[PDB]
């Protein structure tokens, strides 16, 4: 309607073809586009619209300051900012979001140091975290009885923080660190360490050019076979093994992955109405010029999580004035900024990433966890925040002997 | 007599509040340039990458049209000299030690009056083949100019047959570090923050007893010299807990003010101009002189390339003229000879201090381009000798 206002938000994320990243952007539209039409359809917003307009970060520090800049200049008056995949770039837009009186939501931004309140107070994202495989491992070493552990840990930020965070999450609960190393460029050194220290359960957080060079290092140490259990990061990209190849594989064998959960396995009925099976073909079909992102779900729900943040801030009996501080907003209203900062700490429904609620701007969520098993990295488990329990799927995770390998 | 404007930062809190003395020292530059018309538009950045992005909005986004932008902090200079290339804006800082702002594909507007941090290790390299160290840790707060500065350091001590044996980095929180340093059993300890998180550092230093005859910390000199007294609340030691936490820790710092009694472009000696800064005041202090020759630089550059009021954020013509300039300058200020080369090593000394007994003493100077440790024989070390890099008995 032309007497339907509308509520502008500001989609800061990379969508160019130039840039690799662009397929992530462009990836996750038809996801929003579908949450979007349904919303209004809905007319959930009532007599209001939600206003998405777009603008292209290029993945790249300059172009998205610049973009964020350009869409306070001469865009409308967004009311929050949906998006950061990148996370140089949603860094330098999260720490500044004060200035603009602007609460963020990332569907993508995953990075550890972005969960700090004090330099990203007005920053929230639907994605689980890096920090978020440490309770899930915690679970995993309790199931299969693994007391002592060592770590490996790529000295760069995203790493040393997940290594850090992780002391906190194991103390009092009875899990040993008999052994932290930690390297810059070359892991040999640290794997040698390692395995002088007879440490079997390992506890990585490196990179995915890293991870070669680590497995290299574990085979020539004779570091894996069914006396080891390595535990690494499992959001590398597909297939990026591919030491020679079949000392890689060698080494490789049985090392289990972890990260977040794309969609929720549960078959119930979500806040859409639609149960995640259904929305997951609904996106399959909608989606055209473009490859699937793991973060589709993510971005779908962070749509909802907008238009229920935003009909939070609408409701009071002090209507007329609501809407009216809602019109006149141009970044300086920190009363409108702490309303809708309320509104979307209040957050809680049923997603198709399954329930979809905040701890201090984190997402509470679903971490996944994987088996390496012949070049095929098989689901073998998952791990749900809120209830802080672990299912490990039957039939799935195996051990290269008779039984799971001993902490000694 | 057109105006020009000078867009700058200057942090007066923060990681480094060296806008305390800097902005001063800005401030005695421009009066002496001026006696075009060069003008000053300034914000306090807090050393604050967050806070800086909402004041180069204002500047850029408001009128006068700014020829240069003038940050301070590493931070703060590395975002506004990655944004620059978008407005055509050649950035100056005045207190950037970042190894690397060096990258000029990456920064390619950018120049600095600061040297490059890596002018610290070739003297930490020195003195421990001195104290014949060849096993070392290291301890870094995760912002860039700490990590490449250890980038440069691990290449160094490669180079001298010297093995960094442990490596621990934090954010905000040094607990786990601290605790995974003393169960390795380190010894000799690099540690590179900023003075904020160098007190949360010692605390942690104090409770896990990383301190004493077996331990040699080596840390940045430009902290102020009472940092480790100064209350904080985000820390649970005492200011004589702190203080026997820090005891003989080793300090390095670059020399940045002329040792010599001469005169520079500004008809100044290095002596009358602390007085004068010290008549208009303190953090900063020691980098005030390269802000007053940053002003200086700029001047000299803009006299050279010399239609300045057709400043526009969309051509390329004018940048390229005072980028060439800048470029070619050649002069000499307060903080001596200022020219500007990529990899920024204009400065041949470094200061070496020693803390004792709660206050810092001076124990020699090195220059790493002629070789040359100049050694006061001031250094004091429980027993009379520096510890071991690590036991040497299990036969
Ligand atoms: C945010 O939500 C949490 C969890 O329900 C609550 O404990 C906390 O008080 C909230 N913060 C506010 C209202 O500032």
């Amino acid at each position: 309607p032309p007497s339907s206002p509308p509520l502008s938000i500001m989609g800061l994320m990379p969508l160019t073809k130039e840039v690799a990243k662009g397929s992530i952007g462009r990836g996750v539209l038809p996801a929003v586009e579908l949450a979007i039409e349904q919303i209004r359809n809905e007319s959930l917003l009532r007599p209001y619209f939600l206003d998405l307009r777009l603008y292209d970060t290029e993945c790249d520090n300059a172009k998205g300051l610049k973009a964020f800049y350009d869409a306070i200049k001469y865009g409308p008056n967004h009311l929050m900012v949906f998006g950061g995949v990148c996370p140089s770039v949603t860094s330098i837009i999260a720490e500044s979001l004060q200035g603009w009186n602007l609460v963020q939501l990332s569907f993508a931004a995953t990075t550890p140091v972005l969960a700090d309140k004090k330099k990203y107070p007005y920053f929230f994202r639907t994605v689980p975290s890096d920090n978020a495989v440490n309770p899930a491992i915690l679970k995993l070493l309790k199931h299969y009885q693994w007391k002592r552990v060592g770590t490996l840990t790529q000295d760069v930020q995203r790493f040393s923080e997940v290594r850090n965070d992780l002391t906190g999450v194991l103390y009092g609960e009875d899990i040993e660190i008999s052994d932290t190393e930690s390297f810059s460029n070359d892991p040999c050194t640290s794997v040698k360490k390692l395995k002088g220290n007879d440490v079997r359960i390992i506890l990585g957080q490196f990179d995915q050019n890293m991870a070669a060079k680590v497995f290299c290092c574990a085979y020539e140490e004779n570091m894996y076979g069914s006396k080891y259990q390595w535990i690494i990061p499992g959001w590398y990209e597909p297939s990026w093994w591919e030491c020679l190849r079949k000392n890689l594989l060698a080494a490789m064998e049985g090392y289990i992955g972890v990260d977040f959960e794309p969609l929720s396995s549960k078959q119930i009925k979500t806040i859409s109405g639609k149960t995640p099976q259904q929305y997951e073909r609904e996106y399959n079909n909608k989606r055209s010029g473009v490859g699937p992102s793991k973060f589709h779900g993510y971005a779908y729900d962070g749509i909802w999580v907008i238009a229920k943040t935003l009909q939070r801030a609408m409701e009071t009996l002090h209507a007329s004035s609501r809407h009216q501080r809602i019109q006149d907003f141009n970044y300086t209203d920190h009363t409108l900024g702490r309303i809708i900062l309320n509104a979307m700490n209040e957050t809680n429904f049923f997603g198709v990433t399954g329930q979809v609620v905040f701890r201090n701007g984190e997402r509470m969520g679903t971490i996944k966890f994987t088996q390496f098993q012949d070049s095929r990295e098989v689901k073998v488990g998952e791990y749900n925040a809120v209830a802080d329990t672990l299912e490990i799927i039957n039939d799935t995770i195996r051990f290269q002997g008779s039984e799971p390998p001993k902490d000694d | 007599r057109r105006a020009v404007y000078i867009g700058a930062l200057f942090p007066m809190s923060g990681g480094w509040p060296g806008g305390q003395a800097c902005q001063p020292a800005v401030e005695m530059a421009l009066e002496d340039v001026n006696s075009y018309e060069l003008k000053l538009i300034h914000h306090d950045s807090k050393c604050d990458p967050g806070q800086a992005t909402k004041y180069l909005y204002e500047l850029l986004y408001n009128d006068p049209i700014k020829i240069i932008l003038m940050p301070g902090c590493s931070s703060v200079s590395t975002l506004v000299a990655e944004a620059a290339r978008m407005w055509n804006l050649i950035v100056l800082s005045y207190g950037s030690s970042s190894p690397a702002l060096s990258n000029r594909q990456r920064f390619p507007t950018f120049f600095r009056t600061h040297p490059s941090a890596t002018l610290h290790n070739p003297t930490r390299v020195k003195l421990f083949e001195k104290w014949g160290w060849k096993k070392i840790a290291t301890i870094q707060q995760t912002t860039e100019v700490f990590t490449s500065t250890l980038d440069d350091l691990e290449e160094r001590v490669k180079e001298a047959g010297i093995e960094i044996t442990f490596r621990q980095s934090f954010f905000s929180d040094p607990a786990v570090p601290v605790k995974n340093l003393k169960r390795q059993d380190a010894r000799i300890i690099v540690g590179l923050f900023y003075e904020t998180e160098a007190r949360k550092v010692f605390c942690e230093v104090y409770k896990e007893r990383l301190f004493g005859k077996k331990y040699v910390w080596f840390l940045i000199g430009w902290y102020a010299d009472n940092w480790f007294k100064i209350y904080d609340p985000s820390i649970n030691c005492t200011v004589d807990e702190m203080t026997e936490a820090v005891e003989g820790h080793i300090t390095t710092e670059i020399v940045m003010l002329n040792p010599a009694n001469t005169r520079s472009i500004s008809n100044m000696t290095s002596q009358e101009f602390v007085e004068k800064l010290t008549k208009r005041l303190t953090g900063g202090f020691q980098e005030a002189p390269l802000a007053y020759d940053a002003i200086w630089a700029l001047a000299l550059a803009l006299n050279k390339t010399s239609r300045l009021e057709d400043f526009n954020y969309n051509n390329q013509t004018i940048t390229d003229q005072i980028y060439r300039a800048m470029n070619s300058s050649s002069f000499e200020g307060v903080s001596g000879h200022v020219v500007f080369d990529a990899s920024g090593s204009r400065m041949a000394w470094t200061l070496i201090e020693q803390l004792q007994g709660g206050s810092y003493k001076k124990i020699g100077y090195y220059d790493s381009t002629k070789d040359d440790l100049s050694w006061s024989k001031t250094d004091k070390w429980i027993g009379g000798s520096p510890p071991a890099d690590d036991y040497k008995d299990d036969d």
